[PDB]
């Protein structure tokens, strides 16, 4: 996809992550497990809700056919009426189908962007205190217990705190 | 090898598919179908108000009072009108109805009439009013449209027939009249006595007249003659004057417009069922919260918007990607 | 800690908001409103050319010459025509005007007439031409439409009335005529002497005729009679022939089309003010460089494009993000 | 946003940068200050100008209502005329409103891309002669005077020139 | 300095340009023009079936049988009809043709007629049928529309003329008739003997009549008289009855609809060439696989979709960027 | 462009790469040369094919003018017919032109994304076994013969295999 994360450098999705669209899998001495990122999921959920409403709302004063009848001496007028009502029908079917395609495209890319941005947020916070494995995972140069993992996941990871220990381990 | 954290995304068992500009048939984790494709196959009351079911009667058959349409002589307020494609019971005495489609269009904004006896038949004291035709037979005897009066000779005379009505009813009133075009001179003489007759109608705005046409025509319902009907909407406080030396088919009644609003004539061969809807189509009623439907373009009520689409599905979730 | 360089973006005090598909009510640093919502509330000259202000006259009142419309007997070129919803001064002698809306549509491409005296009244040497009606009274005496001639009996005779005009004027010419439908036989005899009359009109392409209809009708402006007017556009070098045994209301004039172009009839109760515009609506004039407006759909001049929108604002700058 | 810079890793905007949409804040021994990036701002300004003109231009032969009148015996024709003129009105209102939404979306993302691309351009030029702080800032491993800062800002930063000094300082 | 690998993209010699919302005149490596702008400048057979080329004849000239149109007396199936903007050969005896545009519209769904001699002229045993006019002269002698019959006095009498035809032909049948409106009384007497005549036509659904109008009119093709033509589509198994005391211009033939389908009248001054197409425009034929064209909006056949665009080019490749 | 690669950090295109839209130029002891990336080119080719078909297909029940004639007493009806047929013409010309602009925009950005994603795929696989030069090129810290180059180009580069040799060379 456009942002290269979904079905990209993160090769597959997680059946085990059931409480949101995007998030984490962590592995340490204490154990391993999945957790959704609440903030990015909520942000995407609100965007998507707004999108569906917007697409629906723009086709609310859409054309309506109105039944009329015509004599055998009013065939041109009958045809005009038919071409008009059918013409608008075709325009609005076009508006609906095109809009749904164009927006579906952008929806899938939006999720891709959201995953990429989440990855990059974590990456830009962890810096060289970790190895980038290239598959969506980071390997730590310092032990990162459950509280440490929680700080990464809520965006309050303390680089300076682990800077000393990580650089010694990276180099030894 | 040390502790790890990984970034990822949701997958599930979803088989829901969507299209984009760039790619077709994409499986997504979540999707929203926004197109209603179903209906109940029934004609229903619309918000509790039943349609007017004409059965085998046409709009003309109803308003003229074709005797086959007597169930319709007094009808309550309706939400829409059901008319068959080719109703059997229309002009039983054959003829034509001027501006008939304009009259049907008027009905798309009318939800009730009060039929008012504007020109009581008993007041035609100088003319015969019992005239009828085998084309309109009831119980094997000649009869006639119930709402109309066929004036003929009395005591072998037909004096100028004059009737007038001032619309004091409180609303605009639909009034229909006709001219009889006989088949032959025998008919004209035996019915009217006079020759070179006319029918004149006049309001403040309308002045329409007719000279009856005697001429041989193919028989329709047994008759080579024709009745040519015309109509007007008589404004509040306006007067209509009928004047004729022969061949006038006079109204006895007018239809006061007693309720106005969005309505319509639905073309259907079906019959009303004991069901309720907010949205009626000719194929059946729709009950949905979805914004679009593809059932039929001619709907009555509070309906979704019609599109020709076979599918309209919005992706909401992400590309559903096989686990590793 | 060393020297630093940082990448960033502009913020400001802007409170300008825009919508997107994904998000509503977004504050941006810069934006462009592309929708004109204002007008001056006035009817104005259009590029220096004033409209034709009919006042209380209808199009029919003007062209027939209703005496209440005498200010309009000669009018200069106009940019649009202002007509009230229900003008008081139209057919002062009551009646009808055939193909009236077609005539009004013609006026949307005409910007000036030259009124030409095609059938001077003094040439009707075998008929009386001073006939008038209280329905058209002026200063308490009977009068008549200024542009028309009511031919009646002279010396107790009405011979066949024949007039003809060859359009040598250099442009197509609008010509109006009428037939009088009397109330009763007294009227017909006292006015025309003859009975069973007709009015025939013929050009190279038009052959329209009438038999006058005597009939009792509600009085309008005091009169149960009616005048039924018709019109034609007489081509260059074509001839019109009038022929009648009674009941002809002849034109004295024709209206030569002397300027053509985009025009129109604006429905308004208002009056012309001393103002100038390039774009006139029925609510007022627009003066804008913006591409869209939402003022009214019926505009005349060089106008922006009309949309029903309440707002159309394009983001040009970026998301305006609170400082750190 | 889609590219993750605006209201993203660069958390806020600059009231102090008044002469363009995107640019720099530098800090050294000589002092500190804001400066717009002329090239990227101009490029965006021209794109945006073209966009507004394009949206306007595509709705130039848009429908116009034309006043007509009808008799009391021409109600079907009157209704046809009304449904037609209103139908086109609704189509063009749709075209206008939809277009403005879709393009507003893309405009905001365009600016986001432009910031991201500018950041990345600078990043890809500075390489390991700096630390990426994760907030839009780079911290230099060599002293970078006003002329040095100007070379970064006009895209002519000389990596080889400072390569030796930076690597010694990064390591010591 | 070590081994290297570099990522890059294709460039070529392409000068193909495309536009986007954000940027105009962008050179791309590959592009697809989706707009056909060319045609062959010829009128052609459409899928092997030639059009009906009317030449100098109008639709009325053909169907009435104007003698200048005799090449058209029997014509095979057509794919479209070519008619000039102002054909010379129409109503040679001047007049009018009621509902003429409705008749032309009918022709857009008809691809062939079989002309059937429904009322053979020899059966008018009580009337003269050889009547003609200098307006319709052939070889310097009076003649008449080939498909019509001008009934006049015989032995100085004109009895009621009655003819009837039951449509047993197997399809709906177009039938045309006329009424002669003379210039003067001499004409009426010398042609018909009777005065105060009428022409009546009647089917199961149509009852149309006429009283001929005697009146002075400008001469057209030498004649101040007029013939007013009317038409009907006679249903299968229905009967048409003509009845007249004078002034009837009777059909001798009816046009049975023998092939139906999508057709049309193309307005053109051109002539058929020996060429084949699937898509005909008034400017010439189109032969393309492209989805759009800008040649002309009025096309007949299997055509691309018409747009007003000057260009429609889709980028397929990437921005074509100068080498380093 | 939106993704910053085409006419971006990769400053120019390659006349010498003739068998695809995106790919590689390699330089080692054995020699140098261009090669298209088959997988990313094919993926883009299929997307683009689908796009052109979709744009064409959405305007298939587009309005058709139908020739009708009117009398000199049917000028309002004539005008209605004209305004209708012209009105639909303008709507469909709009649909076509707008669609082609919007999609051309996205097509050029799609190619840009595809180049960026290819670069990043290679980058994320090579890791610190190479130097990122900032111009689309990577310089290897270990000798990379023709078979090595082929593994990079088909996405099967073995980081662990060269990890030891590269880190010694980067540091010496
Ligand atoms: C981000 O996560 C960290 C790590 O879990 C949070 O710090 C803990 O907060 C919870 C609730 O108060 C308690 O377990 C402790 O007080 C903290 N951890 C320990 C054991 O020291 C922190 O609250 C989060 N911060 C934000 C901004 O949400
Ligand atoms: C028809 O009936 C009305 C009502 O009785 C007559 O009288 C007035 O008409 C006006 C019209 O606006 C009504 O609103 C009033 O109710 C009536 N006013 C009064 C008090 O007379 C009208 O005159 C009648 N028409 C004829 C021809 O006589
Ligand atoms: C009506 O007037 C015209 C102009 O005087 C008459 O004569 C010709 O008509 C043609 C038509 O194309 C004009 O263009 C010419 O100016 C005239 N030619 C000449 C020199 O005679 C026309 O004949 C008149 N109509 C009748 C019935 O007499
Ligand atoms: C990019 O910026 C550098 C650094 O300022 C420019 O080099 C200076 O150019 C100006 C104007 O000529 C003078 O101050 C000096 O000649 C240069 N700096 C010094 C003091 O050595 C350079 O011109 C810019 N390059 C480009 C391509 O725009
Ligand atoms: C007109 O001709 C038809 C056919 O000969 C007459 O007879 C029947 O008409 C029906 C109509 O549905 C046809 O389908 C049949 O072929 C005929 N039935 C039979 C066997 O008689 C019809 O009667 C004729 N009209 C008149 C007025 O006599
Ligand atoms: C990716 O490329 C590598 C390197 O070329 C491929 O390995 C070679 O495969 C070919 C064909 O079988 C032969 O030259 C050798 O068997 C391999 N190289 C040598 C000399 O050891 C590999 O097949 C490719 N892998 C994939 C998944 O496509
Ligand atoms: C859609 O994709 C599924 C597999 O995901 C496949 O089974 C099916 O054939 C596809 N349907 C269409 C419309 O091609
Ligand atoms: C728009 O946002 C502002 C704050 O930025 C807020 O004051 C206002 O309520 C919002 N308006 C709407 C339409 O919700
Ligand atoms: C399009 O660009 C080319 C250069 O790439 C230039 O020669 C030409 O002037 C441009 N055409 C237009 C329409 O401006």
């Amino acid at each position: 996809g456009l942002f290269g994360a979904i079905a990209g450098f993160i090769e597959g999705g997680w059946q085990g992550m059931v409480d949101g669209w995007y998030g984490y899998h962590h592995s340490n001495d204490q154990g391993s497990g999945y957790a959704a990122d609440k903030e990015s999921t909520q942000k995407a959920f609100d965007g998507i809700t707004n999108k569906v409403n917007s697409v629906i709302e723009k086709m609310n004063t859409q054309f309506e056919a109105v039944g009329k009848e015509f004599s055998n001496l009013e065939r041109r007028l009958e045809n005009l009426n038919k071409k008009m009502e059918d013409g608008f029908l075709d325009v609005w079917t076009y508006n609906a189908e095109l809009l749904v395609l164009m927006e579906n495209e952008r929806t899938l890319d939006f999720h891709d962007s959201n995953v990429k941005n989440l990855y990059d947020k974590v990456r830009m916070q962890l810096r060289d205190n970790v190895k980038e494995l290239g598959n969506g995972c980071f390997e730590f140069y310092h032990k990162c217990d459950d509280e440490c993992m929680n700080s990464v996941k809520n965006g309050t990871y303390d680089y300076p705190k682990y800077e000393e220990e990580s650089k010694l381990n990276r180099n030894e | 090898p040390g502790d790890q954290i990984c970034i990822g995304y949701h997958a599930n068992n979803s088989t829901e598919k969507v299209d984009t500009i760039l790619e077709r048939n994409v499986t997504v984790t979540h999707a929203k179908d926004i197109l209603e494709k179903t209906h109940n196959g029934k004609l229903c009351k619309l918000n509790g108000i039943p349609p007017l079911e004409l059965g085998d009667c046409s709009i003309a058959g109803w308003l003229l009072g074709n005797p086959e349409c007597d169930r319709l002589l007094s009808v309550p307020e309706w939400s829409y009108i059901m008319e068959k494609e080719n109703p059997r019971d229309g002009l039983c005495y054959p003829g034509s109805f001027n501006d008939y489609e304009e009259l049907k269009h008027l009905l798309s904004s009318v939800k009730h009439f009060e039929k008012v006896k504007i020109l009581p038949k008993d007041r035609w004291t100088q003319h015969t009013t019992t005239g009828g035709s085998r084309a309109c037979a009831v119980s094997g005897n000649p009869s006639f449209f119930r709402n109309m009066v066929w004036l003929t000779e009395k005591g072998s005379n037909y004096p100028v027939a004059k009737g007038s009505y001032n619309n004091t009813s409180g609303e605009q009133m639909l009034i229909i009249w006709g001219v009889h075009h006989p088949n032959d001179e025998t008919e004209q003489r035996t019915l009217y006595q006079n020759v070179g007759t006319y029918v004149s109608v006049g309001t403040s705005t309308l002045n329409k007249r007719s000279t009856p046409e005697i001429a041989t025509r193919p028989k329709v319902n047994g008759q080579g003659g024709r009745m040519e009907f015309s109509w007007t909407l008589l404004d509040m406080w306006d007067t209509i004057n009928f004047e004729s030396t022969g061949n006038l088919i006079a109204p006895e009644y007018g239809f006061k417009i007693s309720k106005r609003g969005s309505s319509g004539i639905m073309k259907t061969e079906g019959t009303l069922e004991n069901c309720e809807t907010k949205c009626q189509t000719p194929l059946g009623a729709i009950n949905t919260t979805l914004p679009f439907h593809n059932v039929h373009p001619l709907t009555i009520g509070e309906c979704p918007k019609y599109v020709k689409s076979e599918k309209l599905v919005l992706a909401t979730g992400l590309r559903n990607v096989p686990q590793i």
